[PDB]
């Protein structure tokens, strides 16, 4: 699971670590490419920029 | 009494068992104002359930 929660009002954009806490769209990751083929219609426009 | 109708016993279902359904009553406010576009997934038109 990958859990994209906008930022309201200014907030920084968040996704969901596998351990629980929510982090936000920076450092090093790790997808497999089946979490990409999920979503990719959806995942393009939630992280090219 | 000489001849009775047989009845028809031993009938199928090739369609999915239940008897239950959820319909739709009111619409979501697909565009509005304080949230984006791209949050909902109709817009990246995902059916379900």
């Amino acid at each position: 699971d990958c859990r994209i929660s906008f930022g309201m009002n200014g907030a920084a954009p968040m996704i969901r670590d596998e351990t629980g806490m929510m982090v936000p769209f920076e450092g090093n990751w790790i997808f497999p490419l089946a979490l990409w083929q999920m979503n990719t219609r959806y995942f393009n426009q939630q992280f090219d920029a | 009494l000489l001849h009775a109708d047989t009845p028809r016993l031993v009938t199928w279902d090739a369609g999915l068992c239940t008897s239950f359904k959820i319909v739709p009553i009111v619409p979501a406010q697909v565009p509005q104002d304080v949230l984006a576009y791209t949050f909902f997934t109709s817009s990246y038109a995902i059916q379900s359930p």
